[PDB]
RNA sequence: CUUAAGGUAGCCAAAUGCCUUGCCGGGUAAGUUCCGGCGUGCAUGAAUGGAUCAACGAGGUCCCCACUGUCCCGGCCCGGGGCCCGGCGAACCCACCUCCAGGUGCACAGUCCUGGGACCCCCGACGGGGCGAGAAGUCCCUAUGGAGCUUCACAGCAGCCUGUCGUUGCGGGUCCGCUUACCCGCCGCAAGGCGGGGACAGCGGCAGGCGGGCUGUUCGGCUGGGGCGGCACA
RNA sequence: UAGUAGCAGCGAAGAGGGGUGAGAAGCCCCUCCGCCGGAAAGGACCAGGGUUUCCUGGCAACUUCAAUAGGCCAGGAGUUAGCCGGUCCUAAGGCGGGGCCUAAUAGGCACCCGCCGAAAGGGAAACGGGUUAAUAUUCCCGUGCCGCGGGGGUAGGUUCUGCGGCAACGCAGGCCCCGUCCCCGACGCCUCGGGAUAGGGCGGGCGGGACUGCCGUCCCGCUUAACCGUCGAAGGCCGGGGAGUGCCGUAAUGGCGAGAACCGGCCGAAGGCGGGAAUAGCCGGGGGUUUCCCCGGUCCGCCCGACUCCUGGGGCCCGUGAAAAGGGGACGGGGAACGAGCCCCCGCGCCCGUACCGAGAACCGACGCAGGUGCUCCUGGGUGAGAAGCCCAAGGCGGCUCGGGUGACCCCGGGCCAGGGAACUCGGCAAAUUGGCCCCGUAACUUCGGGAGAAGGGGUGCCUGCGGUCUUGGGGUAUACCCCCGGGACCGCAGGUCGCAGUGGCAAGGGGGACCUGACUGUUUAACAAAAACAUAGGUCCCCGCGAGCCCGUAAGGGUGUGUACGGGGGC
RNA sequence: GUGAAGCGGGGCGAAAGCCCCGUGGAGGCCCGAAGGGGUUCUGAUGUGCAAAUCGUUCCCAUGACCUGGGGCUAGGGGCAAA
């Protein structure tokens, strides 16, 4: 059941929508912050170094 | 407003139109009629039925109204009277 | 001694189920719980209501007191009842202790 | 959906606005090189993350 | 991973947690209450092990107490130093007579009351011991302790005594009972385990533990946690 | 006597009995299974639960009646594949590509030796062979490879307990008391008040103990495969 | 490899004639044939999708085949609101500032302050008809409603208070500001009485339609929104009354000097009826032109009746079934001289959503995918216990997107098989038997509940009459009984009669004896294990008197705990 | 479908009581659609319709029941009728 069966119940939610600040697809509703840039929880943008 | 009509919060009410068609109208549950302070039960004079807030409910002549029945008020006036 | 059933009694509702001692107990609990007790205030034998355990309530006065969790007064409680209740055994003493 | 918010419809319409291949008379003037668009996509098969 | 239950628990997770919002409030003392009162309703909680009495006094506070059994709605009852040691009284403990029954007892005033709370406990009033301010109150353990002479106690029993002489014929009902508690139901015992979960988890024939010492880490405090006796000789020799 | 006692009530060739298809009955024409008894029981037994089957069971098993294409033993029919035509039009696999026998060979040859055959091409079918295709064998061993788990392994770290240094002050003769430190609770928006404890406790440093709760690792070699043994390891 | 596999299987499918066109089995029209019809299929619609919608044109590519078709391609167009939703409120919870903690932060949060948090909870106010290629409670017509504000009239007021009634309570019940209190908002599950409406049916009437061998039957239309008024069943209450030789009852429990019967009254549903409103819509018959005008009907009398709506009674809980905004009332304080909850009249109501699919081709699964999401909510007639199956409406479909020929083997899925009847096989696996309802009858054992549909025996169609028990209206002196007439439900008796077969299809238990084992219902290895494993109620032991015990956190602090030994935690 | 407590009547009887019939409507009750689950054929499929499906036969189906939306718990950590 874990395959295609339930990938028919990722057809109406989502955890992320696009970020105001980024335009990423990436602003975590629920826990009010980017995934992306940071937006909502830091001021600063988000980046790390291992990033390339 | 259609997962609303799924929900029992509506009365589901059936009526037949001058076109001919029977519809569907979803309609408003009415709201509880005032009770008694006291004893829980509804007050005379107050308990039409009303579907909506906002309107004005005229109360029994009597002191406190429609706060508590004829029964508590008198009792209460009994007791005030003698101490 | 029961309306359809020799023992059971109430708990017929349960069937075969949960064993006969579980069920004793039950029974043993019930025919109090569901019987006519005295309304401690107006002594009506009356079948009080317990709105939940430890809850009960006359339909004849309207009396609501607290009581045991399936029986309206327990042993130890009936010792140490308020005594605005006992009114009729202050009289009953006194009447005894006058003529 | 049928219940939008304007934010997310504003997205939807840019990329109808721009879901389109270049005009003919872009052919013409490129000689050719310029025939498609990145921004042309099917409804059914590129999926916006709107 | 490898945390066990009684680690989880502490983090205070939603299937850990007390669901208080079912009930209309805390069951303690308000810290300034005195003279008559009147007895407004007697409750059902969710969760509580007895009905709660509703007091409203006469300027106008209400409060919450455990319902002595016996007491009616619409009965007048005291507080105070003043109040006659009747049911449903609530009276300093310096002023209560010694061998009365008691229930909801401070042990520091104005902790809003500590002890014997439960349906069917209550506690006896030992001894006075005034020269300093203390009250000798046995608790339902049979544990004899000694309190605020001017902490707050009631008098009488708490009602909704007996429930749990029934039976919880099924695994149902202890289910509904356990959603308006803070409990997690049901358990697994450890032995059911493998080991990575629980230190009795494991053997191909799985075996309890022998106690641990006080001192023992937790994720290994469980099963017998430095226990003075285990079995029948252990009361045995309580006795 | 041995590491304390010395298997009680019960129960059994048990989902627990190797010997063992145990022995005696039942049931069958014939019963290694099953049922009922028997019991110095390889190695049964009391909340490590014993005995115990009413009710319940997509649990595991034996017997009886009914029933039947399960079978004796196969036949005919129906719909769709199939086959043929029109249309669309892949994949697996593929060093090259192979008639048969008996040998020989890295010991199981399409290709080497000695024979025997075969006119060539095409269609359908099958699954004997191509040590057929699929997947760097999971079995087994090796590697001074891992992971997870265990503890009486080698170490280590938290946590808890215990002493000590500091917090720690003030009176009186190590003891008593005190409160203002500090701690605990109530009230208050705060200010501060009330009660309890009190130089204790709590907290920080240092020290000892317990410490697989958690972290890192080591768990040798030879070996008619490994392992046990042995030391043919000096 | 190979012009090979596949384009079968999951209970629908096509055919004839005509038109268009270069070209037609496949596009368009009619006829015939079929499938769904409590739905892989009709009606609605959330999320998600995002233009897939509509019109015109087209066929290089795209669609398991074709194509003149299309969710494809090109060009153009389309979504209209004070009353439908969001918006407002709070829930579980979350975020930010302050503070406290931190080497530090973008890390933590017990505290203070604020805010966010529901397109299914709470919550202001719109319905019917018409219109477009495509929107429709949004446009247009008609008829209304809500909130806020204003003008006029009126009741009322202008030191002071409204009037009536024994009462329950009734009635235009002055104006402005402020406070406090109460109530509504505001709530589970099970069960059974009552009242309605939607829908369905029967007989008559008027109009229209179907068919032709015989009969003359069969089918369709006959509708009535919101809103205004009035009436109000249960239930509760008021006055009279004053009851134990009791007396009054229910579907059931029952009620009464702690106040019954009985009499009179008060408050009081869904919904009915009038107004709306026949002028609309529908049906039939005519005349125009581009959707307009005229004419006739739109009826009489009964029955069933919900899963929809309302109401009340009873029971259950170691389970007690949210909160707030908002609203109503009362009780007070202050102010003005005016002035309403009534009647007429005027003004204003921003912002965002609104097309379409909503799935066997518009969502997710790489696909125009037999899966998943959503059968989430709704559904006529006959048979029937049934929202089962089978057949047929309303409505839709022949696009679970290859066609034709042949009638070898073999395969998949079905039917039947003489005699024997488990001899098959690890094993009765598979298949078969049984099967509904009524009557008779039913063992050991047992925890006395059960076992039990034990087992076992018998009946069952159609037709012709004769009855019974009720029910629903009307008419008879006539509120029950009784008689007459119309409709509905269920049950029985006598007789006749056909078949191989009468629960005739559909639908639909094989049964019994014993052992082991887990008491039971429940849970589990999403993708090889459903079990004797886990859980369970019950038993028992341990740590603990709360500044506890146990657990989380670097810390600030936290969980258990809105708790308190009839308790929290930990084992077996 | 069964028919617990409770409540009527009748019969036997010296008392207690016992028996028959009815009423009543309890239950992690039973048969069985929807819905949920996933036992058998070790059926079909097994370059699939499908990187877990289909048919058939089954288990539960008033409750420790099934299901939508919102919310919380995060990696040596979570959550676990295990
Ligand atoms: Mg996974
Ligand atoms: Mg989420
Ligand atoms: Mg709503
Ligand atoms: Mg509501
Ligand atoms: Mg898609
Ligand atoms: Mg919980
Ligand atoms: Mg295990
Ligand atoms: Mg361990
Ligand atoms: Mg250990
Ligand atoms: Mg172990
Ligand atoms: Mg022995
Ligand atoms: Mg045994
Ligand atoms: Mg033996
Ligand atoms: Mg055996
Ligand atoms: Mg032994
Ligand atoms: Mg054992
Ligand atoms: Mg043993
Ligand atoms: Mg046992
Ligand atoms: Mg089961
Ligand atoms: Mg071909
Ligand atoms: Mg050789
Ligand atoms: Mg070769
Ligand atoms: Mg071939
Ligand atoms: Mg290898
Ligand atoms: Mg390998
Ligand atoms: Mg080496
Ligand atoms: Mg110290
Ligand atoms: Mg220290
Ligand atoms: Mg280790
Ligand atoms: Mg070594
Ligand atoms: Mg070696
Ligand atoms: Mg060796
Ligand atoms: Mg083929
Ligand atoms: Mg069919
Ligand atoms: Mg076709
Ligand atoms: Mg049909
Ligand atoms: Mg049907
Ligand atoms: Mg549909
Ligand atoms: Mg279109
Ligand atoms: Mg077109
Ligand atoms: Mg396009
Ligand atoms: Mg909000
Ligand atoms: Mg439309
Ligand atoms: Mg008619
Ligand atoms: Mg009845
Ligand atoms: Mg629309
Ligand atoms: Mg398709
Ligand atoms: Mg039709
Ligand atoms: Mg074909
Ligand atoms: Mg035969
Ligand atoms: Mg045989
Ligand atoms: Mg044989
Ligand atoms: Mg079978
Ligand atoms: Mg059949
Ligand atoms: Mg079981
Ligand atoms: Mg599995
Ligand atoms: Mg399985
Ligand atoms: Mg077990
Ligand atoms: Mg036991
Ligand atoms: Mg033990
Ligand atoms: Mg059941
Ligand atoms: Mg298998
Ligand atoms: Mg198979
Ligand atoms: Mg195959
Ligand atoms: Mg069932
Ligand atoms: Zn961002
Ligand atoms: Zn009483």
């Amino acid at each position: 059941m874990k395959g295609t069966p339930s990938m028919g119940k990722h057809n109406k939610g989502k955890t992320h929508i696009r970020c105001p600040r980024c335009g990423r697809h990436s602003y975590n509703v629920t826990k009010k912050y980017c995934a992306s840039c940071g937006w909502g929880r830091s001021k600063r943008w988000r980046r790390y170094n291992w990033a390339k | 407003p259609r997962p609303a009509y799924r929900s029992r919060s509506l009365r589901r009410v059936k009526v037949k139109t001058p076109g001919g068609r029977t519809v569907v109208h979803y309609e408003k549950r009415a709201k509880g009629v005032p009770k008694c302070a006291v004893t829980g039960q509804p007050l005379g004079g107050m308990n039409s039925k009303v579907y909506r807030f906002g309107i004005s409910t005229r109360a029994p002549s009597r002191p406190y109204g429609g706060v508590v029945s004829h029964k508590v008020l008198a009792r209460a006036i009994r007791y005030a009277v003698r101490r | 001694p029961f309306s359809h059933t020799k023992i059971v009694g109430p708990a017929g509702r349960y069937g075969a189920r949960y064993g006969m001692g579980i069920r004793r107990k039950v029974t043993t609990i019930e025919v109090k719980q569901r019987g006519k007790h005295r309304c401690p205030s107006c002594r009506s034998l009356v079948r009080l209501e317990r709105l939940a355990f430890g809850i009960w309530h006359c339909p004849k006065c309207g009396h609501t007191f607290a009581g045991g969790a399936y029986v309206p007064q327990t042993i130890l409680g009936k010792t140490i009842a308020p005594e605005e209740l006992k009114g009729v055994e202050a009289e009953k003493a006194k009447w005894k202790e006058a003529a | 959906a049928r219940n939008k918010p304007l934010g997310k419809k504003l997205r939807l319409a840019a990329a109808l606005n721009s879901n389109r291949n270049p005009p003919l008379w872009v052919i013409a003037k490129t000689k050719r090189r310029v025939t498609r668009s990145p921004a042309r996509r099917h409804w059914r098969r590129q999926k916006l993350k709107a | 991973g490898k945390r066990i239950l009684v680690q989880r628990r502490g983090r205070g997770g939603s299937q850990f947690r007390s669901p208080s919002w079912k009930r209309d409030g805390p069951v303690r003392y308000p810290p300034n209450i005195s003279g008559r009162g009147i007895v407004v309703e007697i409750l059902h909680e969710p969760g509580l092990n007895a009905p709660v009495a509703k007091i409203r006094m006469e300027n106008g506070v209400e409060f919450f107490n455990y319902a002595a059994e016996g007491l009616y709605v619409g009965q007048v009852i005291q507080v105070g130093p003043d109040a006659p040691p009747a049911v449903g009284n609530v009276l300093p403990l310096g002023k209560i007579p010694e061998g009365t029954m008691v229930f909801n007892v401070e042990k520091r005033f104005g902790d809003g009351g500590k002890f014997a709370r439960s349906g069917g406990t209550y506690a006896l009033v030992i001894g006075q011991r005034p020269e300093e301010n203390k009250t000798i109150v046995r608790l339902p353990s049979g544990r004899v302790i000694e309190v605020d002479a001017r902490g707050r106690a009631t008098i009488g029993i708490v009602a909704g005594g007996g429930r749990v002489e029934k039976p919880f014929v099924k695994a149902g009902k202890k289910y509904h009972r356990a959603r308006a508690k803070s409990w997690k139901y049901p358990t697994v015992r450890g032995k059911a385990m493998s080991p990575y979960a629980h230190p009795h988890g494991g053997g191909s024939h799985q075996k309890g533990g022998t106690p641990v010492p006080k001192t023992a880490p937790p994720g290994q405090k469980v099963g017998f946690i430095g226990s003075r006796c285990t079995g029948r000789g252990c009361v045995r020799a309580r006795a």
